[PDB]
């Protein structure tokens, strides 16, 4: 019962999170990581 | 009383009842665990339609879940309304239908019909007065269409008195979603004509156009676009689970509507549809309602019925309403397009008006369009059909799983049998 | 009678559009 | 539930593998130790759930000379495959086909057919196998073809997705290359279901052009190969609004049995600091897999005929963008489909973005995997064909090969029915006209 | 000085083409249809200034 | 009751109009929100004949706003009175229709036409008993020209017993702001004549000689020009708001092809010399029927008032007794005249018409054009010397 | 929606376009970082670029321009200096070897190493575009690349291409100082090869642009940067209508229609007006009547061509800031009366007035603060001079043949230069019917 409550309760959250990312229609159609790219572009000159 | 088993095929029609059931939960007033916390006394009057009852006043739908994949099962389950389907209905097969009318037809779909045949059997027992079935599928790929048609073959053999809906999505012009579409909608219309008495034929690329231009949505997704057809449905079944002026049920629509047998591939449509940002300028009345649900931009066919003459109309209202407008916008829309009716079905628009409105407006119209204008639809699946036959490609799949080479021109000359009577009869 | 031969769209039918990811 | 078991032959079957496992590690979450920290179901496609929280992966590593699987048991991936996985022997096959297929494959069919069916045998539903070689090496060919002409006999009903290099239109690494390319693509097509096939020449092209790498190597052409064979396999890895199975790949890319050679490509290859000046929009990405730059082989699709297209969508991205995206694509007259595939699309979109390995690739939201049957893989067949014919017209090297132990007619029985793939290329790819 | 900045005339976001939704920030279930533009409270002071000339 | 569509075409019509629905909803007491707050309850007696009513009390504009520009329709919704109108009314196109007559009748207009029919034919049928349609829009140009008059030439078609009034922007004599207008004028003047029932030729030079000469402005707008307009216009069509179209085309219509008509409207005093004036009934007829307060730039004088019409006033609000004149007399020969021999000089070398025969048509519709153009000459010669 | 596509060839297009989207930036708001500040924004929704830039993900503005020369160093400032990351670096488009002022090898030898990779990036320019109102080619008539590369461009561009609309934007070689001396013969080819493909050419020459800059803005000793600014304001109001809204906006399509009476002529005359210079700029109101007036005058034109030596067919005003519609009319009556002005015998509305309502805005330069400003653009047979005056330089030149195996080894046949001088000698007779009075 808890394992099945713990399920459940991860694909809620998936679902609402996908919800807040997919119905944002600037994000979605165009959009990235500007944080993540910063720290790939430094990863890159550091190599 | 009546009764009405719904049965779910595939990808489709199985997130599409997971809309059904949603939106017909929350008009009737079951929450997501199954007991009932709503505000009027007249919602469990006949509750006993698409509910079983349980134990503690609880009630489960009458819902049979068909899959041949383990992966919308699990969607289903994790869903908002998830936790009220009987787990012994959710029948699924532990394979791969990929996108095969073949392999849902006549291999794994044929072994698992059995056990599906099994619980339609339990929920169609469970009853006294049964009405009829509600299938739902797409046309289009595989288990909606192959394992759909077994279905209603061996249901329609079992039970032939009672009535056999099929809401159905087929493949559109515009954009399609699988290569092998036309193969599996031929093969699967040719089923569809000599067994179902209702179907209604759906096209994704007119469920988007009314999303984009009467919705105005800015991001239309699967879930709306399944809840058009949801809202569709349940406008349909309205005049036998809640009290009205002038019921029609679903045999009357039958009859008045499939004027000869095989002509019965209706276009849904509903029209209380207005965006929000033009809701205030907007009047929503008896002449809006008949008025946008006449309108041929909100068919949810990509069939345009204004180059075909309609052979019947429905029109299944909700909200309590002036009977004597209705009748009067009846014959007007009838004197006022006579080019788009034929002489030899004289008033041939049918009036049910439900008292009781779906929620969130206070009147609604359900549209259900027996037109000549189907044809295009057929005309242009037999034309993918002969194209891509001609040269008799995709196709060593059916023929290792088991079909001939001339059960395939069977088909496209049934599908071309049924662009006949609807020739003849928009040419009198 | 007018008041509610008028028809005015409430919240609960503008909450139904947009609900899934699907 | 929907196991898929992976099989790595040669030096780049291996050097592939590590990359495509080192991507699938960080996927998932799964430790070198191989142990995941978090503590779902989705490492069933590719491990194995040993007790104590221990994940096995579902590959065979196989190469008939060592040193390539000792960097995999030295190096940080040790304790993560099972060491009786990775099967070496003891003689390097020397760019021979005779030698991997009759003389050095049958001190190691036994082993990894009883490594492969014992992982079979831990397992509910297999998907199907992906063989990951390259058309050069003795090993890679001789060995890959033996090991399918047993496993279509021990398997048959099962699938089977061929991942090989193909060697380039002009560069290349060896001088017996064109020969061994021919013995086995006559061996593959009959046993392979469906053969992507990448070069290395292409790759060059994408890494020295989109991704800004002036001396690109062998380690970002592997993770390019190991993102695109995620991108396919993700489907059934993770969920999504239109998931695909891998009979859904073999299905809807094939039209003829014989006609199971798809070219993959794969859209963002971008480079971090150039993704801040464009959109990475669903159109611009579908845009450029059909661009014929972004192709994984040295050919021009403008000169051919597009059979069928899968495109498989991974991130945030919905059906009405990727309708859009079609409905550009199909009004072009550069991308000229056949007449007899109409609706010549199949989508697949799944929620999962591409995990960043700390390398060249840029962390993006949005990414396509093209899967596309043509007809302009004919002239990247036919130009290893006038290498071969170069060579056997006065039968350089072929002494190796027939003292080795294969008999002499190989060579022109696998000339004649690559000539007869080729014919039948031109047949379908030709319009209709009766 | 070099510039003032003057936000009174511009084209704005279109309301009508252009309605794939990528130009608003924030989720937007619905189109935006109500008139609005950003630069009419720049705008509508200049039209309360505006006079009519008959009778004024 | 009786209804009136209010069909508007191009960037000037667009804007026109625009004022003139921002003029309606001040004469009746409609808020730019929508709602109504006025004074009077004779204001909501006969409001169906402009508004369209909706849910709570909205009242919206029966209007039909065309453009085959996808810019101008932006701009009349960020108008004052812009909150005020349907989105679905706002059909438009995705390009441009380029000053130019073809590429508003044998093309992109002609593939708009039926979306716009639509759009009309949709308002027409939510209604009782439809008197007339209203157009307004520019002759020279494209989109009022063009779609214009292939708008006006299927509404024809398919409502026979229907009042066309077409407020129509002629090119003025002095001023020109495009170059093809000879050109748009000359083929539009022709659909214009057999299919609409009542043209008003509307020209700026007058609407200057207004503005400057006696409105004494110092820098007259259009905005101060298009409020002329729909002052003349809602004094037009007051008979029925508070001698109807009908009455009106019948008594001042005397033979079918000569319907051209001088609007004027002439409550009209500057404000430096309001407070000097004495407004009575022979005043407003001297402020009137004397040439200096014409709307149509061809002098009265020259010419023979055939028929003449005066409707005195509700009055409008802020004022206390206006008057509005429409006239048939022979002066709008000049009119027609003065672009005669810019058309023919423009064509006899054969120039500016590459871009009008690329596009579908042939060499031969503007010489029958000119030449039933000239044959619109010898009616309004003929009755000019009897 | 109403964008634009900017393809600048050769040094000259390069620097042209260096100086047209530094005033593009500093107009449109956008820094040299490609981030627009947040004030400047107005609430995310001022669409007032979408003409010239485009958004991506992390508020960057990329420019809707390609850069492409055949030599190198060019693009090398524009990726190194200040505005190295506005542009996409795919978006500038470099060689390894220069056309060295050869038409042959700008357009038959050295321009198949980059036709290709232009021709697909402007397919990615016009991808995310859904309404292409035009491309606007920015090149010399001197060059070799700015001749030859603009013609092949003008070929590809009109064969993929043909329902868009092209207007050049080309520095017109002068009568006196001149680059190089082979000058003539690339002017002579490129004008035959991008005659029946350009759909509207206006030409800009260097002596008027050095007369105005030495007359009306008191500076002499300006540079390049100084002449080449004002061809940014020539764009910047040219594209104007579909950046700002005004009382009487217009169309690239209406500047065609309305300035083209024939296919074959489309070469205007572009003038601007106020080229005022701060300490001369506060004494004189500059109404419409005089920035007019300034317009009319033959010494503010900018091809050394008088137009009395000839007469306008259709002149096309384009007035910004805060210009009065009626007041304009006044004055285009006065101009109309004005008798030195001289129009054909038949285009008597030989006007189209635009109006725009955003003022000019002002870099840090030499030009000067103004709230009313106009270009002029005139369709007149007066520059039959300056064609016939490089008729006879090619004469010249052609009598006996000099620099002519440098064309004829790179590709290029004999013949190409004497059809080049008929269809030239053909456009010069066609002047003279389009000029001559009508008879009949
Ligand atoms: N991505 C990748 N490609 C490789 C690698 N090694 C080789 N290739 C490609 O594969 C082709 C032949 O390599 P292999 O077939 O793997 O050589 P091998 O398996 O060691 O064969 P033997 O030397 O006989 O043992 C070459 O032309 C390379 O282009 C590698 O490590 N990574
Ligand atoms: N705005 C502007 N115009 C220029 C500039 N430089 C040159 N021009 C014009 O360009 C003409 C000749 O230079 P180009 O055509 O650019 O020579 P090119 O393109 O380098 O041709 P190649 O030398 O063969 O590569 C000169 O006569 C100038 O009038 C400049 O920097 N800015
Ligand atoms: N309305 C609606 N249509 C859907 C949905 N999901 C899938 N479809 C349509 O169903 C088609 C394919 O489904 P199908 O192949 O029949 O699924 P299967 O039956 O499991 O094989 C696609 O073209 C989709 O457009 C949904 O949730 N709602
Ligand atoms: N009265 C009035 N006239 C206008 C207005 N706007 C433009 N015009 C006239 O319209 C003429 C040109 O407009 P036009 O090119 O026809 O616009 P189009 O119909 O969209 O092509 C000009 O000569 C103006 O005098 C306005 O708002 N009011």
């Amino acid at each position: 019962d808890l394992e099945e409550d713990f399920g459940q309760a991860k694909k809620r959250h998936a679902e609402l999170c996908r919800q807040k990312r997919i119905f944002n229609a600037r994000n979605r159609i165009f959009g990235g990581d500007i944080d993540a790219w910063n720290v790939q572009v430094c990863d890159q000159k550091i190599r | 009383m009546r009764e009405i088993v719904h049965l779910q095929a595939g990808q489709c029609g199985n997130q599409i009842g997971a809309k059904f059931w949603e939106v017909i939960s929350d008009e009737h007033g079951i929450d997501p665990t199954g007991t009932y916390h709503g505000d009027s006394d007249l919602q469990l009057e006949r509750i006993n339609v698409y509910y079983n009852e349980a134990t503690g006043g609880k009630y489960v739908p009458r819902a049979v879940l068909v899959d041949l994949e383990p992966g919308t099962m699990d969607s289903v389950r994790s869903g908002p309304f998830g936790q009220i389907f009987r787990p012994d209905n959710f029948v699924f097969g532990q394979s791969g239908a990929g996108n095969n009318w073949a392999k849902g037809h006549y291999t794994e779909g044929a072994e698992l019909v059995d056990s599906v045949l099994d619980v339609v059997r339990k929920e169609a027992e469970s009853c006294d007065c049964l009405q009829g079935f509600q299938l739902t599928h797409s046309l289009g790929g595989g288990t909606g269409s192959g394992m759909g048609t077994l279905l209603i073959s061996k249901i329609r053999e079992e039970y032939p008195d009672r009535i056999m809906n099929t809401f159905s999505v087929v493949p559109s012009p515009k954009v399609s979603d699988t290569v092998v579409e036309p193969y599996n909608a031929t093969l699967s219309v040719h089923q569809l004509v000599e067994n179902t008495d209702e179907t209604y034929c759906i096209d994704n690329e007119a469920l988007y156009d009314i999303c984009f231009r009467t919705l105005k949505l800015t991001t239309p997704t699967y879930g709306d676009l399944n809840h058009l057809v949801s809202a569709t449905m349940s406008g349909v079944t309205t005049c036998l689970r809640f009290p009205g002026q002038l019921n029609a049920d679903l045999r009357k629509l039958a009859v008045n509507m499939v004027p000869f047998p095989r002509l019965h591939f209706f276009m849904p449509g509903f029209a209380p549809l207005t965006s929000r940002g033009s809701q205030q300028y907007r009047a929503l009345t008896v002449p809006e309602l008949t008025q946008q649900m006449f309108d041929a931009k909100n068919m949810m066919a990509a069939c345009d019925p204004r180059h075909g003459r309609y052979l019947t109309v429905a029109a299944v209202f909700r909200g309590r309403m002036s009977m004597k407008e209705v009748d009067e916008q009846m014959l007007n829309v009838q004197n006022k397009n006579s080019s788009y009716f034929v002489e030899w079905i004289p008033n041939n628009v049918k009036t049910a008006v439900c008292d009781i409105p779906p929620r969130g407006l206070k009147m609604s119209a359900t549209f259900i369009g027996n037109s000549t204008a189907i044809q295009e639809l057929f005309k242009r699946i037999s034309e993918q059909f002969t194209a891509m036959f001609r040269r008799k490609a995709f196709l060593h799949w059916y023929t290792g799983e088991g079909m001939d080479e001339m059960e395939f021109t069977e088909a496209e000359s049934n599908m071309n049998d049924l662009g006949n009577p609807v020739v003849t009869r928009g040419a009198c | 009678m007018k008041e509610i031969y008028t028809n005015q769209p409430t919240e609960d039918y503008f909450t139904q559009f947009n609900t899934r990811s699907r | 539930q929907r196991e898929c078991i992976s099989v790595h032959v040669g030096q780049a079957g291996v050097q592939i593998g590590n990359a495509c496992w080192e991507l699938y590690c960080l996927e998932h979450g799964i430790q070198p130790d191989g142990q995941m920290p978090s503590d779902d179901d989705s490492f069933n496609t590719f491990f194995s759930e040993t007790g104590a929280g221990k994940h096995v992966p579902r590959a065979v590593f196989v190469d008939l000379e060592p040193t390539v699987i000792d960097e995999v048991r030295t190096g940080t991936y040790r304790q993560l495959f099972h060491p009786e996985q990775l099967i070496t022997g003891k003689e390097d096959a020397a760019n021979n086909y005779a030698r991997g297929h009759y003389t050095i494959g049958k001190e190691l069919i036994d082993l990894v057919l009883d490594r492969i069916r014992k992982l079979a045998d831990q397992c509910t539903g297999l998907q199907g196998f992906l063989i990951f070689h390259s058309f050069g090496g003795g090993t890679g060919s001789g060995f890959t073809s033996l090991l399918m002409e047993r496993l279509s006999v021990d398997y048959g009903k099962k699938s089977k997705l061929e991942f090989s290099i193909y060697p380039a239109p002009q560069v290349s690494t060896a001088v017996v290359e064109p020969y061994n390319s021919i013995l086995t693509t006559h061996t593959t097509l009959e046993h392979s279901d469906c053969a992507f096939m990448v070069d290395n020449e292409a790759i060059y092209d994408i890494c020295r052009r989109n991704l800004d790498i002036e001396r690109p190597t062998y380690t970002n052409l592997n993770r390019l190969i190991s993102q695109i064979v995620s991108s396919i396999t993700a489907s059934l890895r993770f969920d999504g609004a239109l998931n695909v199975d891998l009979t859904e790949f073999q299905t809807n890319l094939v039209p003829y049995p014989r006609i199971h050679f798809p070219l993959a490509t794969y859209a963002p290859v971008i480079s971090a600091e150039k993704a801040y000046h464009e959109q990475l929009s669903v159109a611009e990405i579908t845009n450029a897999c059909f661009e014929p730059a972004n192709q994984m082989v040295k050919c021009d699709p403008r000169h051919g005929k597009y059979m069928a297209c899968c495109l498989l969508y991974r991130g945030d991205v919905v059906p009405k963008d990727v309708n859009a995206a079609i409905a550009a694509i199909k009004t072009k007259r550069s991308i000229q489909f056949v007449d007899w595939c109409p609706t010549g699309f199949k989508v697949g979109i799944n929620y999962q973005p591409p995990t960043v390995v700390p390398g060249d690739l840029a962390k993006v939201q949005r990414a396509v995997c093209m899967l596309s049957n043509t007809t302009a893989i004919a002239e990247a067949w036919a130009r290893l064909d006038h290498k071969f014919d170069l060579m056997y017209a006065k039968r350089a090297f072929v002494h190796w090969y027939v003292g080795e132990g294969m008999e002499e007619g190989e060579f022109s029985e696998a000339r004649e029915d690559m000539a007869a793939l080729e014919k039948d290329y031109e047949e379908v790819g030709m319009d209709s006209v009766e | 000085q070099d510039d003032d900045y003057s936000v009174v005339h511009r084209k704005c976001r279109s309301q009508f083409t252009d309605l794939n939704g990528s130009k608003r920030f924030g989720i937007n279930t619905w189109h935006d249809e109500s008139g609005i533009y950003a630069n009419s409270y720049l705008k509508r002071k200049l039209y309360s200034l505006t006079t009519s000339p008959i009778a004024p």
